[PDB]
């Protein structure tokens, strides 16, 4: 709908049609006036859901087959422009999402590495302390290895 | 002569916010993770367009645009009072008409100059000027919010 | 005495214990410390009717 | 003579709230852990502009 009602859409559509090209006289001022006149020939009437009336578009030309074909082509033109804009928006949102996900994965990897390094250091210190106190009994507590880093010394 | 030109604008696309969009999204993520503030807030594009519309209708923006436009500088007689009066008149030349979505009318801006090429070029330059000012303000806001979030995270 | 002394030494060597939330906050602070990338000249509007 | 001048203002930004913003935000956190405050409440700049 935004593409349908857009002045720019009507301008480009009229510029790319042979209907306007055949009516050009070669004078820049006259051509601009004709283009402005034909831009106003496409009128978009927004609908109202309260009255159960839908959006409409009306095109005015110099002949009935022209008025039909040009309106069909203009609706196709506006639909194509809207599709292109939607594709661009989807691509931009996809790029933002993948950037955010990459950052999140990097942060998760960093957190995991930090935890792993802390556990490395705790295990090394516990081993050094155990070798200092000759705790080689290989068993001091019933729970498994899932001990706090400060209690890891209770192993041979 | 008093020629006039018109422009109609809308919210920017995701692709034309560059990296800014992504950065803003990141900050929003934190505002959802801690200190619940989402409340289905308007999107980043909506805030950017709100800032752009605020800059477009601003009296100061029009004054600063005219003060460096090389079209005002040519019409300077060297008298302070006359220059101030002309600057005020040309500030009043630019008009902003806000749109309301009820009748599907968008925000528009109209510029008035002494010639048609001037009316077109000056309006294009003014829209670019307002967009650049809005972008700079948004970047400053992003810096401030980022600094505040960094301070809060350091304290936590 | 031996077990208590070993526990004391192990706790002194290891240091304070941190949870997963602390590490996640540290990583997020690391990403926050790099600072935002301020790109100027990004567009804050789109044209529905360009000036002519 | 009766000359006149006009000014038009709007809400401030986070950047020129100095440290105050951060401080206020801190308190707001303490107000949502306890009493829950209000989930939908005006922002810090909104209150500052209301006072202004």
């Amino acid at each position: 709908v935004m593409q349908l009602a857009s002045w720019d859409t009507r301008r480009e559509f009229w510029l790319q049609t042979d209907y306007y090209k055949q009516r050009m006289v070669g004078n820049s001022k006259a051509d601009a006036a004709l283009l402005d006149e034909m831009i106003n020939n496409i009128q978009f009437i927004p609908g109202d859901f309260t009255r159960a009336v839908n959006d409409s578009v009306k095109l005015i030309a110099e002949t009935a087959p022209d008025a039909n074909n040009l309106l069909r082509q203009y609706v196709a033109f506006a639909s194509q422009r809207a599709a292109s804009h939607l594709n661009d928006e989807l691509k931009g949102a996809w790029a933002a999402r993948t950037i955010q996900m990459k950052a999140q994965v990097k942060r998760q990897e960093e957190v995991a590495k930090a935890i792993y390094d802390r556990r490395m250091n705790s295990i090394e210190q516990a081993l050094k302390i155990a070798e200092q106190h000759n705790i080689s009994r290989s068993a001091t507590d019933v729970p498994a290895e899932e001990l706090p880093d400060s209690e890891m010394f209770l192993l041979g | 002569q008093e020629w006039s030109s018109t422009a109609i604008t809308d919210r920017p696309t995701v692709n034309m916010l560059g990296g800014y969009y992504s950065q803003q999204q990141f900050l929003r993520n934190l505002d959802v993770r801690s200190n619940m503030a989402s409340a289905d807030q308007p999107s980043v594009m909506d805030e950017a367009y709100k800032e752009f519309v605020m800059q477009l209708a601003s009296w100061d923006t029009r004054r600063e645009f005219w003060l460096q436009t090389d079209y005002y500088k040519q019409r300077m007689v060297g008298n302070s009072k006359a220059d101030a009066a002309l600057l005020d008149e040309m500030i009043n030349n630019i008009q902003f008409i806000p749109g309301d979505f009820t009748r599907a009318v968008n925000d528009s801006v109209k510029l008035i100059a002494e010639t048609a090429p001037d009316a077109n070029n000056l309006l294009r330059q003014y829209v670019a000027f307002a967009s650049q000012r809005a972008a700079s303000h948004l970047n400053d806001e992003l810096k401030g919010a980022w600094a505040a979030r960094t301070i809060q995270m350091k304290a936590q | 005495r031996p077990m208590l002394q070993a526990e004391l030494e192990n706790l002194q060597a290891v240091g304070p214990a941190f949870d997963l939330d602390y590490d996640q906050n540290r990583a997020m602070l690391n990403t926050l410390n790099v600072g935002p990338t301020l790109d100027p000249r990004f567009q804050t509007y789109r044209y529905l009717r360009t000036p002519e």
